[PDB]
């Protein structure tokens, strides 16, 4: 259901979305805890739609 | 009288007195055209 | 009448001081230079105060020649045509007064 | 007879969702609704741009 | 008639300009909500004649 | 020919604003006000006791959002007023908020503004301590803790802030976000779901077209201005229901 069509990856065990709040001002490889946190908002805009 | 008018808040009138060309930036705001305010005025009565 | 077909020879000017003249320390042949000029900007008005000059003065004179076009009746037609050419300058003057 | 009837049945569409004229040319105003924001401009709707 | 050619060059006058199948689309407008605001296309006159 | 011309605006519009609604009603309550925390008796937290915020601070966030969920003005305490008249104004204006103006505060209602955490709103941090009458003499002026409060944390709505408890984890887990993020947010998922759309929707969105990031949607509500320019609260016989 939360399949690679909506860009989750469910490979992990939680949800990943790429690049949807990725935080700015970092070292650019210090995105991925915010992909958790996106992960956690496509999960819900799916169930919301 | 004046050449646009504004709504007070009580429901008259209130005539501004000044001789300006309209613009339709004045449409959204608070000023009206005189010319249809169907208020009749004293020796101005072929005008109205 | 005489008096008043005079009274549109007046000017409708102002009497402006050589306000950058004194100051630059100009020569000037008297003692307040004061030049006329002769009309004063009209900015901002609807109705140009100028322009609003002209309009009574063929006021006037379109009372002038239809007293001598009635005193040796003349006919209808080359009578409004006089008139018609004494407000055609009544529009082509407020093109240039502004 | 026949342009009222068509007047009487474009003021039923659905997207001519605001109301036009009152009757009187003295009083009448479009009423103007605004998109407003604590932390922004608010844009309104009939703008003259 | 000779006598109206002052008349009959002011009706032409205005009347060549407005276009057909603007007629057509104003119809539309006298029950269209309002989004941006309309003005008035310059009818230069001096009202002289 | 024009039923199907005119569902087919009503269908793909309602859709437009889709990805744009979803991250403002998350960050509905993102917004943030600094407020200091003047403790009042030995041995306190650092967020125990009165809370206080300036008139500057207030007219920007707070001020602009009692306008739009039509309560009453707060009021002005005075130094006379009694604690008795500070609940007439959090029970008409239902955040804990009052306005400062004049005089010195008595102990009987610093006692109410410690337990109920009113919000006090100063004009200035101009000697803040003699503007209260310091009967404990345990209040100083270099005792706080100036630290954040975010809109959600005092305001409630079923439908104007989203203030819930999965929503209060989330934005602890968000980073320090910023309006060029949340612009970066939308267009990631307005790439995922693509909308449906029918021969006439795809000609529509073509023609208004592009131009949708210009305005901000944070607690955005629909509301009447004068012909002034300032925006009129909300009126129960004018407005329809929908705009409320």
């Amino acid at each position: 259901f939360f399949d690679t069509a909506t860009g989750i990856d469910l490979t992990k065990g939680i949800p990943l979305v790429q690049d949807l709040l990725v935080p700015i001002g970092v070292t650019a490889g210090a995105e991925q805890s915010a992909e958790y946190v996106s992960g956690l908002l496509m999960v819900l805009f799916k169930v919301m739609t | 009288r004046g050449a646009t008018y504004t709504i007070n808040a009580a429901g008259e009138f209130e005539f501004s007195g000044r001789n300006e060309k309209w613009d339709q930036s004045l449409y959204l705001s608070e000023h009206f055209p005189a010319l249809f305010s169907d208020v009749p005025l004293a020796g101005a009565n072929t005008i109205i | 009448t005489i008096i008043a077909i005079m009274r549109l020879f007046t000017p409708q000017g102002f009497l402006r001081t050589d306000d950058l003249a004194i100051a630059a320390n100009f020569p000037r042949a008297s003692r307040n230079p004061q030049t006329y000029i002769p009309y004063t900007n009209q900015r901002g008005t609807v109705t140009n105060e100028f322009a609003s000059r002209f309009r009574t003065i063929v006021a006037t004179l379109a009372n002038v020649v239809n007293e001598r076009a009635v005193q040796d009746d003349m006919q209808k037609a080359t009578r409004s045509c006089t008139k018609q050419w004494l407000r055609h300058l009544e529009t082509q003057f407020d093109n240039i007064a502004v | 007879d026949h342009l009222s009837v068509v007047y009487a049945t474009m003021s039923n569409f659905m997207l001519n969702f605001t109301n036009n004229f009152s009757g009187n040319h003295a009083t009448f105003k479009p009423d103007q609704y605004v998109i407003t924001s604590p932390e922004g401009s608010y844009k309104p709707i009939i703008e003259r741009q | 008639n000779q006598s109206a050619a002052r008349l009959v060059s002011a009706v032409k006058a205005r009347a060549s300009e407005a276009d057909i199948s603007s007629i057509h689309l104003a119809i539309a407008r006298e029950v269209s909500p309002m989004f941006n605001v309309h003005e008035l296309k310059k009818i230069a006159e001096s009202f002289e004649d | 020919t024009t039923l199907s011309q005119s569902l087919s605006v009503a269908q793909v519009l309602s859709k437009l604003t889709l990805p744009d609604a979803f991250i403002n009603m998350i960050l509905s309550g993102g917004d943030s006000v600094v407020m200091r925390t003047y403790q009042t008796e030995a041995d306190d937290d650092l967020d125990e006791g009165i809370r206080m915020t300036t008139y500057d601070q207030y007219l920007s966030h707070i001020r602009e959002r009692l306008h739009i969920t039509n309560v009453p003005d707060p009021i002005y305490i005075t130094g006379a007023s009694t604690p008795d008249q500070i609940a007439a104004s959090v029970q008409a204006t239902h955040v804990a908020v009052v306005l400062y103006q004049s005089g010195v505060i008595n102990g009987s209602a610093s006692t109410y503004l410690r337990e109920n955490e009113v919000l006090v709103v100063m004009p200035d941090y101009y000697d803040v301590v003699s503007r209260f009458a310091n009967a404990n003499l345990q209040m100083n002026n270099n005792r706080y803790h100036e630290s954040v409060l975010e809109i959600a944390d005092i305001f409630d709505q079923a439908d104007f802030i989203q203030t819930s408890d999965a929503v209060r984890q989330l934005r602890a887990l968000m980073p320090t976000l910023s309006t060029s993020q949340i612009r970066h947010a939308i267009e990631r998922i307005a790439q995922i779901t693509d909308v449906d759309s029918t021969d006439y929707g795809k000609l529509t969105l073509r023609f208004l077209g592009t131009l949708t990031r210009s305005l901000k949607m944070q607690n955005a509500q629909i509301r009447r201005i004068r012909p002034d320019g300032t925006v009129l609260r909300y009126d129960d016989q004018i407005d329809i229901e929908a705009f409320r």
